[PDB]
C-alpha cells in the first residue's frame, strides 16, 4: 500500500524486499528514475561525463532500437543561469 | 513503350486526383485484400474519376548551370513551404 500510494501501480515482488533492506535508498532509486529514466542503458564514458561538443553518442534500447544523440553546443547561462544544449536526436533538432 | 511492374516516384500526382492510396492498397493487395473488399474499397472502375489536376516536381542537387552535375555537400539551411493541397517527400534535404 505504502509503494503502490507514492508511485500509482505496478509494483512487483522485488521492489518491497529492496526497499525493506534499503529504506532511503531504493526511494532515491525511484526519485532518479522518475526524474531520468532508466540510466544503466547509457554507455560508462556517457554516463559519467556526459557529452563535448560535436559528440555522437549511441544508445542502444532494444533490437534494433536506439537513440542518436549529437550535441552541437551548450549556450551561455541566461539571466537565470540556464543554458541551452543545441541537440540532434534522431534526425531532429531539439533544446534543453 | 514498357511497363514498371511497381510504384514510380510519380505516384503522388494520381493518388490526390483520384483519391486512392497506392502506396496503402499495395501492403493491402499483398496481404490478399480484395479491391472491392472492406480494406481496399477501391470505387468501381466507371466511379473512379479525377478531380481537378495535380502537378510533381522534383528538387535535385543537379546544378541546371554545368549541365545538370549533382553537387556534394552540405546542407546547412531548409525552408520547405507547406500548405493545402501541398504534398512533401522529403529525401536528402532536411536542416543538418
Amino acid at each position: 500500500e505504502l509503494l503502490e500510494e507514492e508511485q500509482q501501480g505496478p509494483v512487483t515482488e522485488q521492489d518491497i524486499i529492496s526497499y525493506v533492506l534499503y529504506p532511503k535508498v531504493y526511494e532515491q532509486y525511484i526519485q532518479t528514475r522518475n526524474q531520468y529514466g532508466n540510466l544503466s542503458l547509457l554507455d560508462t564514458p556517457t554516463f559519467f561525463f556526459g557529452m563535448r561538443n560535436g559528440e555522437t553518442v549511441e544508445i542502444e534500447i532494444d533490437k534494433g532500437k536506439r537513440l542518436i544523440i549529437k550535441l552541437e553546443t551548450i549556450s551561455e547561462p541566461d539571466e537565470n543561469g540556464n543554458r541551452t544544449i543545441y541537440y540532434a536526436m534522431n534526425g531532429q533538432a531539439r533544446r534543453i | 513503350i514498357e511497363v514498371n511492374p511497381r510504384v514510380q516516384v510519380e505516384h503522388t500526382i494520381t493518388e490526390m486526383v483520384t483519391g486512392i492510396d497506392i502506396v496503402k492498397t499495395q501492403i493491402l493487395v499483398a496481404a490478399g485484400a480484395d479491391l472491392f473488399g472492406e480494406e481496399i474499397n477501391m470505387p468501381q472502375q466507371k466511379d473512379i474519376t479525377t478531380l481537378g489536376y495535380a502537378i510533381q516536381c522534383r528538387i535535385t542537387t543537379e546544378d541546371p548551370l554545368n549541365d545538370f552535375m549533382p553537387d556534394t555537400g552540405t546542407i546547412i539551411a531548409y525552408r520547405s513551404s507547406g500548405g493545402f493541397g501541398v504534398r512533401l517527400d522529403a529525401g536528402d534535404g532536411f536542416q543538418g
